[PDB]
């Protein structure tokens, strides 16, 4: 398995070496392989050439955002509950943390 | 059918004759005639005098002339290392090829006194290096001095592709110095001199070569931008292999590869009639004569699909899609250029080959692009 | 050679074999041909007179990627160890530095390493002192020209000399690279051979896919009904529909003629219904079967749309406040690229034009204080750096550099037309 | 509204596989649907940017 952070940079005007050998060991290894681009840069795809995007599987997916106030609301209610026990304060903290958050005035 | 046309694909010329008068020394022992052989390419002037030399060497009194060639090496040292490869011997080499002065203690010969002529292969190398004043015009300059007292002299023979070289020499050097004044140059043999020494490489002949007219045809029809007509006898000998594949006829292949899509095969290119409304759109944005992105493009691509109604506006996605289909067939190409705001960033610019009289023409056939001209 | 025994590994669990993992087996890249048959014996029987007569040739053959040049001078060599000669592949951008290359092709004549310098000199030498052989793929040849073409003449001039046993074989990106890029001194020495590769046609790009779909077109596999497993408790069967096969060719070979974009996008398709089986029933992993035409319809419109449109609809307030603030300067001075400190001008201006809403003094509040009204007076809003870091990294914006935070220049990098019609969401 | 319509294109693009220009038999399959004859007139424009 390939991890490849800031692959944006790797995809520069002058060479780029470095993912036309990963790219073709897609189509001729029989050594099982896959590659992970993480990037930023959202026009990742003609950032590359003719030549090493004809090697890519062109398969790129996006990573979703906070689209409604009510979702992060969601997330932060289970980011700070806690559902194991361990302290006999748990009970009497959970429901602290989630009358804070029902009251939209709180 | 094979062995005779397995055998087609592979003294002797009349510009040897020119150069043995040019070497009328060369047998008495003495120092010849000042030679600076120039050349337009392509026309044989690599393999011309090494066709001399081997025959020279073949031909010829102890014998040692050798000739290297300078492709590799951007400095005057390792050609007088090259001179000592004959010897086989063993010395201090890097100093005595170093200095002008360190050549001079190099040349006394030491077996039965045979003088030695150098021969500087492909010499443009060295012309055409770096900055010229600098080094490569006084690398020139050094190799040409010969004002050596004993008939053993370093006579030069040297070899260029652009006719530039001799007003680039100093008016010292100029003066009738070295191996200048025999400026020998050689016109490319448009069928009289080339052709005939085909026929003579014809010693072995098969019964069907073909009609020798049509060679004669296929050299008179060649000669108007050539040099190299073996190797225009290479491309007879890919159609001699046409007729061994089906068991002038190629250039006429060749040309039609060429020539088309402007005037035909343009609406080859755009059987979507949307792709003849885009490439018109890239035309109209070459009003501002500017840096043609893909956005500005589709920023006139909206603003006038707004007005006239044709089509509904697509995505830039599909944008990016439909000017790539313009572009494998050859017609407009991408190039990422500069603009310098923050690093070395590229934005496309794009570039028509195609002009408005060749334009007009298929556009006046379909009036929906009419509204947008 | 070495080390791939050591990349072998015992514990197999069983992996589950279901109905569309055979197809993305033969679906994978590798394994005569139709659309270049002819051509193929155009390079072969221009390489056989020269193999079988101790020459030394050049061949020229260009195209765009995805056509095969990659593949069928493989095919032409292949068949020529049947019937001298020692293969070796060097490619352009396989090499580190330009040069790197000198070093491979000393080492495959004996199996020494020395520099690049001291290659080419015994190169040289033996390229005109053998008596009497060797054939070379010079592949991607953009990459090797960059510099001075002081390599380039090397790889040309070697073949004039009658005593060199080699023959080269050059595959370019462009027919015109020895005419924009190179001299006409090497334009003498490549010849005028010139094979032109075109794209190809959708008819033979259905005459490619079913080369990969021979035996299991229309096939059958042997299923148990718990696992998902397929063998070559039902016996089920799995048809190809080819009319969506056709529609995946008549899309790529109208736009570039490429031989992996068609067979990636069946295999793109192919596992939009691997998952939406596993979706209906579950077998994880540890009637009669088929792939609708609405599958390649999804996978084809997939190597098109963005998300950007989606992005910034999805992004924060005061990003699509700034965006619309931008829009604004560039219609009211129509200059394009406006100075960064008349953005925070207006900003703070787009406030007050605005009348005395609630909502908005909701905003006015927070866009300058994150409530606590103790800290307050801020000058440029709050985040103000972040979110244009935001839209910096995100390839939306564009910001020169400059030391001054007032003056630099702002220019924007995808249409302001569609940055005008996401905001109007 | 849209997405169906193609693939009843597609059905006959099953049984000929013909791309004609102007229609006469393709849109005898719309009128008994609901849809009206100017809907299907912007979808012969906008699938041209398909290249179907
Ligand atoms: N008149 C000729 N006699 C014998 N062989 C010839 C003749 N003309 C051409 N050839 C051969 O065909 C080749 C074509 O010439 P090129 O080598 O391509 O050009 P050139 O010899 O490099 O001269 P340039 O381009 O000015 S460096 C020669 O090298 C010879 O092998
Ligand atoms: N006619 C064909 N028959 C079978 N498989 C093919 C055919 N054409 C291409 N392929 C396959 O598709 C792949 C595409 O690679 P190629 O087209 O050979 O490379 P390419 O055309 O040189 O593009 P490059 O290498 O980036 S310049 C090949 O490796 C084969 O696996």
């Amino acid at each position: 398995v390939f991890i490849f952070d800031e692959i944006d940079t790797f995809a520069g005007p002058v060479r780029q070496t470095l993912l036309y050998n990963l790219f073709d060991m897609v189509e001729h290894s029989r050594v099982p392989v896959c590659i992970f681009g993480c990037t930023t840069k959202l026009n990742i795809l003609e950032y590359l050439e003719k030549r090493v995007k004809s090697r890519f599987s062109q398969r790129v997916i996006y990573m979703p955002q906070i689209q409604n106030l009510d979702d992060m609301v969601d997330a932060v209610r289970n980011l700070l509950t806690v559902r194991s026990e361990i302290s006999p304060w748990v009970s009497q903290w959970n429901e602290t943390l989630e009358k804070e958050l029902s009251d939209p005035r709180s | 059918k094979a062995l005779l046309q397995k055998s087609s694909e592979l003294a002797r010329t009349a510009e040897y004759e020119q150069v043995m008068n040019f070497l009328a020394k060369a047998i008495s022992e003495h120092r010849s005639d000042s030679l600076y052989i120039t050349g337009p390419p392509g026309t044989g002037k690599t393999a011309q005098l090494d066709m001399i030399i081997r025959q020279k060497f073949q031909s010829l009194e102890s014998v040692a002339v050798t000739s290297i060639n300078c492709i590799s090496l951007g400095e005057p040292s390792s050609i007088f290392q090259k001179i000592f490869d004959s010897f086989q011997d063993l010395n201090g080499p890097t100093l005595q090829i170093k200095n002008m002065q360190h050549l001079q203690k190099f040349l006394e010969p030491y077996h039965k006194k045979t003088t030695f002529v150098v021969v500087l292969d492909e010499m443009d190398r060295l012309l055409h290096a770096n900055t010229s004043e600098t080094q490569s015009v006084r690398t020139i300059l050094e190799l040409f001095l010969l004002a050596k007292l004993p008939t053993v002299s370093f006579v030069l023979i040297g070899m260029a592709n652009s006719l530039d070289m001799k007003d680039r020499f100093l008016s010292r050097l100029n003066l009738d110095r070295g191996l200048l004044p025999q400026t020998i140059v050689f016109q490319p043999y448009t069928a009289e001199q080339m052709y005939e020494i085909v026929i003579q490489k014809m010693s072995s002949l098969p019964t069907i070569i073909f009609q020798p007219m049509a060679i004669k045809f296929a050299a008179k029809k060649c000669a108007g931008n050539t040099g190299d007509l073996r190797k225009l006898f290479d491309v007879l000998r890919g159609s001699i292999e046409i007729y061994e594949l089906e068991k002038l006829n190629y250039i006429a292949k060749v040309f039609s590869k060429f020539v088309n899509n402007n005037s035909t095969r343009t609406r080859i290119a755009k059987l979507n009639i949307q792709q003849k409304l885009i490439l018109c759109t890239i035309i109209q944005s070459l009003k501002l004569n500017s840096d043609a992105t893909i956005d500005e493009s589709f920023d006139h691509y909206i603003k006038a699909i707004t007005k006239t109604d044709t089509l509904a506006p697509l995505q830039r996605n599909e944008f990016l899609e439909i000017c790539t289909i313009l572009e494998t067939c050859g017609l407009v190409s991408i190039k990422k250029t500069k603009c310098k705001g923050k690093t070395k960033r590229f934005v496309d610019k794009i570039d028509v080959d195609l002009d408005m009289r060749e334009f007009y023409d298929e556009m006046t056939k379909i009036s929906i692009l009419k509204p947008f001209l | 050679s070495r080390f791939e025994n050591k990349l072998k590994t015992t514990q197999k669990h069983q992996i589950v074999e279901t109905i569309f993992s055979k197809v993305k087996k033969q679906l994978n890249s590798s394994y005569y041909l139709p659309a270049r048959e002819n051509e193929f014996a155009s390079i072969y029987l221009s390489a056989y007179s020269a193999i079988e007569s101790d020459s030394a040739t050049t061949i020229y053959v260009a195209g765009t990627p995805g056509v095969g040049k990659t593949l069928t001078v493989r095919e032409v060599v292949k068949e020529l160890l049947s019937s001298d000669f020692l293969y070796v592949e060097i490619n352009g951008l396989k090499m580190v530095k330009p040069t790197d290359c000198y070093e491979t092709l000393w080492n495959k004549v004996s199996g020494e390493r020395l520099t690049w310098a001291a290659s080419m000199e015994s190169l040289e030498f033996y390229f005109k002192r053998v008596p009497k052989t060797i054939v070379v793929l010079l592949d991607e040849l953009d990459a090797m020209v960059t510099k001075s073409q002081d390599i380039m003449y090397n790889f040309f001039n070697w073949t004039t000399y009658e005593n060199a046993k080699l023959i080269v074989i050059a595959v370019a990106n462009t027919m015109d690279l020895p005419e924009r890029q190179l001299g006409n001194k090497i334009t003498s020495r490549i010849g005028f051979t010139r094979i032109m590769f075109t794209g190809y046609t959708h008819e033979e790009l259905k005459n490619i896919i079913d080369l990969r779909l021979k035996g299991l077109n229309d096939s059958f596999f042997y299923v148990d009904t718990k696992t998902g497993n397929a063998i070559l408790v039902r016996k089920v069967r799995l048809r190809m529909s080819a009319d969506a096969i056709e529609i995946a060719s008549r899309k790529v070979a109208s736009v570039s003629g490429d031989a992996r974009r068609a067979l990636k996008v069946c295999k793109r398709a192919a596992e939009i219904a691997e998952k939406h089986y596993m979706a209906k029933h579950g077998y994880g992993y540890d009637g009669v079967q088929t792939v609708h035409i609405t599958h390649v319809m999804k996978a084809l419109n997939e190597t098109l749309n963005s998300h950007v449109i989606t992005f910034m609809t999805r992004l924060s307030f005061t990003a699509k406040l700034f965006i619309y603030a931008l829009l604004n300067l560039m219609k009211k001075n129509g200059s394009q690229e406006q100075e960064l400190g008349d953005i925070v001008d207006e900003i703070k201006l787009l406030i007050e034009v605005n009348g005395s809403n609630k909502f908005v003094m909701e905003i006015a509040k927070t866009l300058f204080q994150q409530g606590s009204d103790n800290i307050s007076e801020q000058l440029r809003i709050i985040s103000w750096d972040f979110v244009l870091n935001q839209l910096l990294d995100a390839g939306i914006l564009f910001k020169q550099t400059m030391k001054n935070d007032r003056i630099c220049c702002v220019k924007l990098n995808i249409s302001v037309e569609e940055a005008k019609r996401a905001m109007n969401e | 509204p849209t997405t169906k319509i193609f693939t009843i294109i597609k059905k006959m693009l099953q049984e000929t596989g013909k791309n004609t220009l102007s229609y006469e038999n393709i849109v005898k399959t719309v009128r008994l649907r609901g849809f009206t004859m100017l809907q299907l007139s912007n979808c012969i424009q906008e699938y041209s940017y398909l290249n179907v």
